[PDB]
C-alpha cells in the first residue's frame, strides 16, 4: 500500500496546421510565353485539376485550426485577485506587459520553432493566444461545468478535492496535505519553465519537410529532359516555331511530371496532418473539459487535470497527475469470521501490521479499527478460501449499555 | 549573376559596365467577394499580395490590395473570410471588418461561493 | 473529367483514331497513336490515384461511424463531447443515403443560483466531511446538497464522516451535527 504521494506534471507537443501554398499550373511550366500555353492546351484540364487539389489542401487547415482552437462560447476572463489557495498560476497565465498577450511559457516556446504563393493564416497568433487564455481561465475558475453548459464557480481547492475524489483518494487527504501539493505543483511548473529554456522537433519536421519538398519542385526547372537547353527563351530566339515545338514539347512533359509528383506527395503529408489535428482536438474536449478515465490517455499516471498552450502550428499540453510513492509490506485476508459469519469490505481492503488488523482505501494508507459500519455479511466462514478469525465492533451496544 | 536557384538575378551593361539586378513584375491572384446573386449584383475584389499601388475605396491588408469594400472599425462575427483576421459581410453595400472571437464573460470568482 | 479527356490531342494531329487511320499511312500514324495511348493511360493513373486517396478518407470517417455506434447507442459513455454536447444520456440510430445519422439525447443543467460553502463543519472538536455532496448556506442556516441538483438536507451523521480535527483544515466553519439516534433512545 503506498504511504505518500508525488505531483507530476508533464508535457505533449502535438501538430495541428502546415503552410498553406499555391502553385499556378501555366506560370511554372511556361511563363509568359503564348507559343508554350497553346501547346500546352492541348493536354486537357490537368492544371486546372492540380490547381483544385492544392486549393483543398489549403482551405483544409483552417478548418484543422478551427476544430481544435474553438471550443469555447464565450471569452472568460480571470479574476484580479488570484486566490487560489496558494497554487500559482503565473507562467501559464497571460501578461499585459509583452506587446501579444502570450504567457511566459508561450514565448519560449515560440521562440526556439514562378508561380509560388503563400497565403496568410485566418487566425493570427493573437487570437490563438486568446483563445487558449479563455480556455485556461475558464479551467481554473469553473472546473468542468463550463464545457457542458454555463460555468459555475467554485473554489479551487474544493475543484481539486473533487478530483481527488475521481481518482480514488477521498477528500480528507487533499484537505489535510493543501501546502504539500501546492508546493509541488509550484515545483512542478518551475521544473518544466527551467526544461523549456535549456524538444519541438516534431513542428521542426514538418517545416523541415515542406520547404525541402518546394526547393526540389523549384531546382527541377533546370533540367533539359533532352531538350538543347532548359532556358525557353533561348530555344525561342535560337529555333523557328517548328523545330521549337519539339523541344518545348520535351520540357512541358518534363514539368507536368515534377508537379503532379509534388502535388500527389502534397495531399499525402495533409491527410496525415487531419489525423494528427484530430488527435489534437480529441484531446482538447477529454483531457482539458473534462477528467480522463483512459489510461495513458492524458500524461502517466492517474490525471487530474491539463492547460493547453500554443505554440507555432501546433499545441502542447501540461497534464497533471497523481503519482504514489513510498509503499510498504503488509499482510491481507479476504474476509472476517466473527460469531459463525463472513464479513467484507465496503470500500477498502483489509491488512495486518503484524498483530492487528484494520481496514484501509487502497491507494492511501489510513488504516481503522473493523466495525460493522465498514464491513458488510455474506454466508458463512466454509466457503471463502483464506478467511482470518478477528473480531468485529458494534458502536451500537457501548453506547446502549 | 546567379541566385541560389539559379537563375539570371544580376547583368553587367556591356556599354558602361556596371551591375543591374534584375527583378520579376508583379504577379498574383484575383479573388472576389461576392453575397448571393439575388441579395445584390455588386462584389469586391481581393489582388493577393499585391501592393494597392501597384493595381491599374481602397483598403491594404495583409492578405492584399481589396478594392470596392469600405472599412469599418467595428468588429462582428465572420461571414466571408478574407485572411488574418478580416472579414466581409453586405450590410447597402461590402464592409470589411476585424472578427470578432466572442462575447467576453468574466466570472464571480471567489474563495466562499458557488453556484 | 475522366470521360471529358477522351477529346484531347496530347499533341497529336487528332483526338480520333478512325480520322488519323483514315489520313495518315500506317508507319506515321502509329506515332499519333502512341501519344493518344499515353495521354490516355496518364488520365486513367491519375483518376485511380484521387480515388484511393479518397476512399482512404472514407475508411476513416466509417471507423468512427462504427465506434459512435459501438458507444453511443449500446452504452453511455462518459467521453466529453464524443457523444452530443452536454451529459450523455441515449443515442438513437437513422440510416441516410451512403451515411448514417446519430440523435443524441443529452442532459443541461440551468438557473443557477449563488450560494455559501465551506469545505468541512466543526462540532465537538471534530472535522466532519460530506460522503457525497457539498456544504452549502443561504445565509443563515447550513445544509448539505449533491453537486448537479439543489436539494438541501439537514447535516446529520449519516450524510458526513470524521477525520480529525479542525486546527488543520483551512476555511472550516463552527455549526452542529445531529444524531438521529438519541431522540430514539431518549
Ligand atoms: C511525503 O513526501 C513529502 C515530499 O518528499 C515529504 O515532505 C518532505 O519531508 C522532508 C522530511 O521531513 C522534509 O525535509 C521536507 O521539507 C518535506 N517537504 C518537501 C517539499 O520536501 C513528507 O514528509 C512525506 N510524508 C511522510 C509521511 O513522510
Ligand atoms: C500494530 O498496531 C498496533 C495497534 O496500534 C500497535 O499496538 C499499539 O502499540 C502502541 C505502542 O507502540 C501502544 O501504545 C498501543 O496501546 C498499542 N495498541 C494496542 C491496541 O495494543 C502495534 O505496536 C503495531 N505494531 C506491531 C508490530 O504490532
Ligand atoms: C434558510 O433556510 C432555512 C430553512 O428553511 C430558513 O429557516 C426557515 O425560514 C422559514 C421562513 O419564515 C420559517 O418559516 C422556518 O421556521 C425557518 N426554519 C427554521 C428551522 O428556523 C431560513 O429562513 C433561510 N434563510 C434565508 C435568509 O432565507
Ligand atoms: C508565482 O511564482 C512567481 C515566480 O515564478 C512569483 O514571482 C510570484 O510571486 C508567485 N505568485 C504569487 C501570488 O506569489
Ligand atoms: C517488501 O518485501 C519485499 C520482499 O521481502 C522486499 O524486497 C521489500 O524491500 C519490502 N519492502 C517494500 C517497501 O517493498
Ligand atoms: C498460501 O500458500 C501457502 C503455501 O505455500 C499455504 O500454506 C497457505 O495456506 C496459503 N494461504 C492461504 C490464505 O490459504
Ligand atoms: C476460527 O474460530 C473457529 C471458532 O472458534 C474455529 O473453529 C477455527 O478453527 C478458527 N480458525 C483457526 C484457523 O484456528
Ligand atoms: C564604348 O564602349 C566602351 C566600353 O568598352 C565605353 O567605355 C565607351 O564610353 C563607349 N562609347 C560610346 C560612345 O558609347
Ligand atoms: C434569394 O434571397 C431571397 C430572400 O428574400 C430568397 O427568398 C430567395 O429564395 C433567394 N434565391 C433563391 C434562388 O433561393
Ligand atoms: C507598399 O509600398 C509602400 C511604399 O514603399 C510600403 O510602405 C508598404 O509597406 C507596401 N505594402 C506592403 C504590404 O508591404
Ligand atoms: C476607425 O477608427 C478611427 C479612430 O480615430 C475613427 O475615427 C474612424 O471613424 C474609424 N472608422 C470608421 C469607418 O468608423
Ligand atoms: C453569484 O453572485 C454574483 C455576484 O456578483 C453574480 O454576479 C452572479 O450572477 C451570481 N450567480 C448566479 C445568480 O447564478
Ligand atoms: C477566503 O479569503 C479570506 C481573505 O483572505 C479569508 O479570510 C478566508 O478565511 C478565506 N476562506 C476560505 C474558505 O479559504
Ligand atoms: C469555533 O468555536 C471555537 C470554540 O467553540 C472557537 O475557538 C472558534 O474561534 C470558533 N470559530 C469561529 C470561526 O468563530
Amino acid at each position: 500500500i503506498p504511504t505518500n504521494f508525488t505531483i507530476s506534471v508533464t508535457t505533449e507537443i502535438l501538430p495541428v496546421s502546415m503552410t498553406k501554398t499555391s502553385v499556378d499550373c501555366t506560370m511554372y511550366i511556361c511563363g509568359d510565353s503564348t507559343e508554350c500555353s497553346n501547346l500546352l492546351l492541348q493536354y486537357g484540364s490537368f492544371c486546372t485539376q492540380l490547381n483544385r487539389a492544392l486549393t483543398g489542401i489549403a482551405v483544409e487547415q483552417d478548418k484543422n485550426t478551427q476544430e481544435v482552437f474553438a471550443q469555447v462560447k464565450q471569452i472568460y476572463k480571470t479574476p484580479p485577485i488570484k486566490d487560489f489557495g496558494g497554487f500559482n498560476f503565473s507562467q501559464i497565465l497571460p501578461d499585459p506587459s509583452k506587446p501579444s498577450k502570450r504567457s511566459f511559457i508561450e514565448d519560449l516556446l515560440f521562440n526556439k520553432v514562378n508561380g509560388l504563393t503563400v497565403l496568410p493564416p485566418l487566425l493570427t497568433d493573437e487570437m490563438i493566444a486568446q483563445y487558449t487564455s479563455a480556455l485556461l481561465a475558464g479551467t481554473i475558475t469553473s472546473g468542468w461545468t463550463f464545457g457542458a453548459g454555463a460555468a459555475l464557480q467554485i473554489p479551487f481547492a474544493m475543484q481539486m478535492a473533487y478530483r481527488f475524489n475521481g481518482i480514488g483518494v477521498t477528500q480528507n487527504v487533499l484537505y489535510e496535505n493543501q501546502k504539500l501539493i501546492a508546493n509541488q505543483f509550484n515545483s512542478a511548473i518551475g521544473k518544466i519553465q527551467d526544461s523549456l529554456s535549456s524538444a519541438l522537433g516534431k513542428l521542426q519536421d514538418v517545416v523541415n519537410q515542406n520547404a525541402q519538398a518546394l526547393n526540389t519542385l523549384v531546382k527541377q526547372l533546370s533540367s533539359n529532359f533532352g531538350a538543347i537547353s532548359s532556358v525557353l527563351n533561348d530555344i525561342l530566339s535560337r529555333l523557328d516555331p517548328p523545330e521549337a515545338e519539339v523541344q518545348i514539347d520535351r520540357l512541358i512533359t518534363g514539368r507536368l511530371q515534377s508537379l503532379q509528383t509534388y502535388v500527389t506527395q502534397q495531399l499525402i503529408r495533409a491527410a496525415e496532418i487531419r489525423a494528427s489535428a484530430n488527435l489534437a482536438a480529441t484531446k482538447m474536449s477529454e483531457c482539458v473539459l473534462g477528467q480522463s478515465k483512459r489510461v495513458d490517455f492524458c500524461g502517466k499516471g492517474y490525471h487530474l487535470m491539463s492547460f493547453p498552450q500554443s505554440a507555432p502550428h501546433g499545441v502542447v499540453f501540461l497534464h497533471v497527475t497523481y503519482v504514489p510513492a513510498q509503499e510498504k509490506n503488509f499482510t491481507t485476508a479476504p474476509a472476517i469470521c466473527h460469531d459463525g459469519k463472513a464479513h467484507f469490505p465496503r470500500e477498502g481492503v483489509f491488512v495486518s501490521n503484524g498483530t492487528h488488523w484494520f481496514v484501509t482505501q487502497r491507494n492511501f494508507y489510513e488504516p481503522q479499527i473493523i466495525t460493522t459500519d465498514n464491513t458488510f455479511v455474506s454466508g458463512n466462514c466454509d466457503v471463502v478460501i483464506g478467511i482470518v478469525n478477528n473480531t468485529v465492533y458494534d458502536p451500537l451496544q457501548p453506547e446502549l449499555d | 549573376g546567379r541566385d541560389i536557384a539559379d537563375t539570371t538575378d544580376a547583368v553587367r551593361d556591356p556599354q558602361t559596365l556596371e551591375i543591374l539586378d534584375i527583378t520579376p513584375c508583379s504577379f498574383g491572384g484575383v479573388s472576389v467577394i461576392t453575397p448571393g446573386t439575388n441579395t445584390s449584383n455588386q462584389v469586391a475584389v481581393l489582388y493577393q499580395g499585391v501592393n494597392c499601388t501597384e493595381v491599374p475605396n481602397v483598403f491594404q491588408t495583409r492578405a492584399g490590395c481589396l478594392i470596392g469594400a469600405e472599412h469599418v472599425n467595428n468588429s462582428y462575427e465572420c461571414d466571408i473570410p478574407i485572411g488574418a483576421g478580416i472579414c466581409a459581410s453586405y450590410q447597402q453595400s461590402v464592409i470589411a471588418y476585424t472578427m470578432s472571437l466572442g462575447a467576453e464573460n468574466s466570472v464571480a470568482y471567489s474563495n466562499n461561493s458557488i453556484a
